[PDB]
């Protein structure tokens, strides 16, 4: 899946062509087209736990907004080929918009009727066989928290209830015609794992930045490479968890275990439960790994370097400013705001021009 | 809610869904890893009394067409897939995967761990199965059924695929804008072939029409005798399933051929029978060779073919007679892929040269024999 | 199907409910109810041929309005559930808005999948086997001459040449358990014709007025009873042609024949075909027949009584004009025009103010 | 494209399309003007070795569902109909029609002027025709079959349908809510009720048992004195297929019974016996009755109910011993529909009571049965 970054280009054109725009990329590998590909909606880093809804159901203008979204694709148009469905479009109609073989079509068509039904029968209706039918096609325990109206965690508790996990499988080359002694995995629901984790050494885990957009790039690459590398040399089995295809961070020879993964709580902790990692490392992959860090100590990760909530010192503006002023060192006229009347009251005082940070 | 399981010698289950017809199927099990190529595959001959396990997790997404099929009918005893596709979609489909497979009364079973297999298969070697598509498949039935299988190791079955009475063949390969097209006209075929039908593929013959030759085909059990009183331009051995040792018949009539001088042309099933006319031993893989990206050397002259292979049976080198010499040789694993006569005009590859499906980088193997039918007419 | 006037009453609520609001009412017969639906449809009278189209396939907004008026049915709502379909909506849409069984809606969706291969394959395609299949889900000449983008005649032209025409049937009470000497009937595409034509006596076709409406309402069932009554007591056989099941003219016992038919074009073409009557009346049921009268004569029909083109001469505003100068007769200051501002320069002269009559 | 065609022994041919399994199908062909209960008919036994055809255009449209079984199978010999709808729309539906009629083997013909062939038979009577669908139905082999069609006139049927041995029954009626109950415990069911098997509908069994019976079924060919030997509170006779005539055994065994004083009841074919066993006469109908909406007069009451029909036989007024007194005459034809016995305790009905489908008005024949048990138990 392509990453674009529209947003920060407001007077353009948005509308995708035959002259590229998008600024990176994310892949995923599933068993099925289903899951490979709700895997790689969740892995793009934009926000989605798969297909998330862009427009309101009881929106009468809906159905023409759609239309307009399928039959002059921007970089949203996955996500509103599933509103198509949602809204009562058919198949055959959207594929006259779009032009995307119905062999697709109807596979995300029938993602959505999925959703409704776990809409319907709520958590209490996701019993094993329906849970596992949904892992199975590539459901994040976040979209189905949404449509049921619960937490993420509480799906993945009640997984680990179920005693439902993904198996690992290996990139080979060869579809299993030969072994391989390489770890190159990615993860599924089915019967066998092919992960068999080292008991042997003390590992440490390192998050990868996803898809490269604008203002995150190759440099956090370079950084987790080199952390790779550099604790490889000192003996630490390293595991690399990423999904940017043009990075030399997903090249199998960059660390000793490779997880082609989204870079996800979810996606994360799996790995983490079978590797059971000295540590893992969350501040050298970008914005993505740095917000999933509360997360993942909540979680029971062993998280090194700069804490989660040292990270949160500075990562928070209201923190930081606190901290600065601990510390007796200078900053400009500044206030802490959440809402536009405080913010504009706030604003008279402090003083213009101003710079608007979140 | 349909069910279906598969159950391997070893006791291994897959549960799954049933996509084909109701019942059991047994036979044995092996691994195939074309990517395209399904119908041909199922409708190949080479497969009777196999249970076929395709890597690939999607199998159905073109629908079938008869263009697509290899012989009469599905020969494959049974399907095991990863997932069956919502529906087909192709151009050239008339018949969804599954409607087909019920068609033609096949026990199919699809939403298991191919892989799994896959990988058990690769490592434990063949194993033969049994399938069981419906209410409450039994385990345990299927179990001893797999159990109770003979096994392909010595059973023949160019014999049970056979055509019953002899016959002529006269259409060429397929063609995107053609399509299948009509049947050439005796006179149209300057040469003459005699083809042995141990199980043969259309393609092969297709694609033996496309070179100008006029084909008879004939059954397997086919007298030398009979065969010669024809004055073939040169002849034919056929692919086909099972065990070509217990093949004697066909051994015995080919050493005969040997003894004259007409260009003699083997593939597959036809490349074994013509090493064991020549003295050469036969050896069942550990899990054969099945799939469409196959590397073989042309040691002649070093080059690489990307090749069809489905073969469960193999010619030892080591046990090679002088007379005959290694023309190609698996870049995979190094078994023996072709051979030709010192001494007399004839050759066989292990490969399938005609493809169907797959790569048609083994084709010129053909211009190869119609160059040898050609200096026998010569003469 | 019902009747309605909603454009007579502009600022009226036109949304359907558990008032009446409608004026009158059409009922058709069919073997099935494609057949019958379809009938019904052309025999209402608002302009029809079946499912003409309400909106356009190239309008941006067009499943808004779709939307909308399948949420809250109007007199319109038949036409736009076929638009629907045209759009890309799935029946499961549809019944969502509708709540109009699905038994009934996959009818319709499958008379619009014909409706398209038409639009594909032209009047070339239109082979006597598709042409049958066309006519047996009622589809009228004239819809498919839209379609195929050629004249009604030459749709008809085309069922002569390959002997497709109707059959009659007979209502009967009993599903045909028992004979009946009553001549009912109704047309239907089949094997069997039930219509048993006199060959002994001169004929008189009567044509019926449609469904009531505001300005031709049961004045014209009155005297088209009349006019058999009357024929009848003199000697002829009087056969009514007329699909108004509220009318004592739609009773058996008050023609000799009558033939519970749509009255159109194609429709009475048909019987005429078969009946071969002396002769046609179009002057006592409204506005219908009085339209027909030119196109009947023009094909053959004996028309009774005030002729076509005296029809045209009354019923033409510049012809009737033109009479009344002749004749120097007293008529107000007018002008009879086509277009806006030639009318606009006309007003100018004539004065206002000034009556608009079509 | 699916072909059908149904051929009637006068040569009359009507082509169509094949809506049900593929092969050929052979019988007396009736007519049914039923617009409701088409699952109900073709699950009914009386119409076994018959062709149904169904007045109403559409058939199918609620698909259907195992409650809608009057016995344990499709008994039609085939199915003839004008329009199979796209969809089956009901709540209650397992199975849309042609699934079902696939499913059964069921040969299946649709697109047919359904009209035509109705007039054809009430204006000729009843025909024997052959319905062959599949890729090229041969007209002239359907007409050979069809003219081979030997005639339900003398033929015994109830013995080809009657059950193996004996059982019982304590089931009731179905309910919207409940569904199809749960069967009682014979401790729940005061009288006891042995009924002869000659094909019988299930809704009578069920009605009956509605009514306080415990029931006990029958073969055909019981003997009276096997019967009497359980000591039953009354007696029933079912409804079946083929000449009534014929099933001397039954006749004979009915005899038996008309000695004792045990109330007997008989439901149209069960009807036409009893009116056997008491000396009367039976004719074979021109088209005979089939439908749901046949007005019968209750002479006595002179009050008149709509009713289930479905037979091609019928009982001569103008033979009827004197023993014999008619209860019920058909409007529609004045036809003999009821009858009573003036000495013994034994009446009958020439149409269904117990309905299914169709209307309830004549339910209350049953009724008349359980006062004439109750009343042989006070005895
Ligand atoms: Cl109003
Ligand atoms: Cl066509
Ligand atoms: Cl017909
Ligand atoms: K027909």
């Amino acid at each position: 899946i392509p990453r674009f970054n529209f947003e920060k280009f407001a007077g353009a054109n948005d509308r995708l062509t035959t002259q590229m725009k998008s600024v990176g990329e994310v892949m995923a590998i599933g068993r099925t087209q289903q899951e490979s590909l709700q895997k790689a909606l969740r892995g793009l880093e934009v926000g989605a736990t798969g297909f998330d809804p862009k427009v309101s159901l009881d929106d009468p203008e809906a159905l023409t907004k759609i239309r307009r979204e399928l039959k002059d694709a921007g970089a949203d148009r996955i996500w509103y080929i599933a509103d198509a469905f949602r809204a009562g479009l058919s198949v055959d109609g959207v594929f006259n918009l779009t032009n995307i073989d119905r062999w697709f079509l109807v596979q995300i068509e029938e993602l959505v009727r999925l959703e409704e039904k776990v809409a319907e029968v709520g958590i209490t209706g996701l019993n094993a066989d329906f849970l596992r039918q949904l892992k199975r096609k590539g459901f994040a325990d976040a979209r189905l928290a949404k449509l049921a109206g619960v937490r993420e965690a509480e799906i993945r508790k009640l997984r680990d209830q179920y005693d439902l996990h993904p198996v690992y499988k290996r990139v080979d080359t060869c579809a299993a015609e030969f072994a391989t002694d390489t770890a190159y995995m990615y993860s599924t629901y089915e019967e066998e794992c092919e992960a068999n984790p080292s008991t042997d050494r003390e590992k440490i885990m390192v998050l990868g930045g996803g898809p490269n957009r604008i203002g995150q790039g190759i440099e956090f690459d370079y950084c987790c490479v080199h952390a790779s590398l550099a604790l490889r040399e000192d003996g630490y089995e390293t595991i690399m968890v990423n999904c940017n295809p043009e990075t030399v961070s997903t090249d199998y020879d960059t660390s000793d275990r490779l997880y082609f993964e989204p870079v996800t709580l979810e996606d994360v902790l799996e790995i983490v439960r079978i590797e059971k990692p000295k540590g893992v490392i969350v501040q050298y992959g970008g914005q993505t790994p740095l917000k999933l860090a509360r997360a993942l100590e909540a979680a029971g990760v062993p998280v090194i370097g700069t804490s989660p909530d040292a990270i949160d010192r500075a990562e928070d503006r209201e923190r930081f400013q606190h901290a600065v002023e601990r510390l007796k060192l200078k900053q400009p006229a500044n206030a802490t705001v959440t809402a536009i009347e405080m913010a504009v009251e706030k604003a008279k005082e402090i003083g213009y021009p101003l710079v608007v940070r979140p | 809610i349909k069910s279906a399981l598969l159950v391997l010698e070893d006791g291994t289950q897959f549960h799954g869904r049933a996509i084909g017809a109701t019942g059991s199927a047994v036979g044995e099990v092996v691994f195939n890893t074309s990517m395209t190529g399904y119908q041909e595959i199922l409708t190949d001959p080479s497969y009777s009394r196999q249970i076929v396990t395709l890597t690939y997790p999607h199998i159905g997404n073109v629908g079938t067409n008869d263009a697509d099929e290899e012989s009469s009918q599905v020969h494959a005893q049974g399907l095991v897939i990863r997932d069956l596709p919502l529906i087909a979609s192709n151009f050239r489909n008339t018949e969804d995967l599954s409607s087909y497979l019920k068609r033609h009364n096949i026990v199919a079973i699809a939403d298991i761990d191919t892989r799994k297999l896959t990988r058990l298969l690769r490592e434990k070697g063949a194993q033969n199965g049994c399938i069981i598509a419906g209410d409450n498949p039994d385990a345990a039935l299927a179990l001893e059924k797999a159990r109770a299988f003979p096994g392909l190791n010595g059973m023949d079955l160019a014999k049970e695929v056979t055509t019953a009475e002899a016959y002529s063949w006269t259409q060429g390969s397929w063609t995107l804008t053609g399509g299948l097209p009509q049947a050439k006209k005796e006179d149209e075929l300057p040469f003459h072939v005699v083809a042995y039908d141990f199980g043969a593929k259309r393609n092969i013959l297709r694609m033996l029409v496309d070179r100008g030759c006029r084909l008879t085909i004939v059954p397997a059990q086919t007298s030398a005798e009979d065969v010669l009183k024809m004055n073939p331009d040169g002849i034919f051995l056929s692919n086909g399933p099972g065990d070509p040792a217990p093949c004697d018949y066909a051994i015995t009539a080919i050493q005969k051929f040997l003894e004259t001088d007409i260009p003699v042309f083997g593939i597959c099933l036809g490349h074994q029978l013509l090493a064991l006319a020549s003295g050469a031993k036969t050896v069942k893989m550990k899990f054969g060779h099945h799939g469409g990206n196959h590397p073989v050397k042309d040691v002649e002259k070093n080059v690489v073919m990307i090749t069809a292979q489905n073969h469960g049976f193999a010619v030892d080198e080591a046990t090679l007679p002088a007379n005959l010499r290694v023309t190609h040789k698996s870049l995979f694993d190094g078994t023996l892929q072709g051979i030709h006569r010192t001494d007399k005009p004839a050759f066989s590859f292990q490969g399938h040269p005609e493809a169907s499906p797959g790569p048609h980088d083994a084709a010129p193997l053909f211009d190869h024999f119609i160059e040898l039918i050609e200096q026998y007419r010569k003469t």
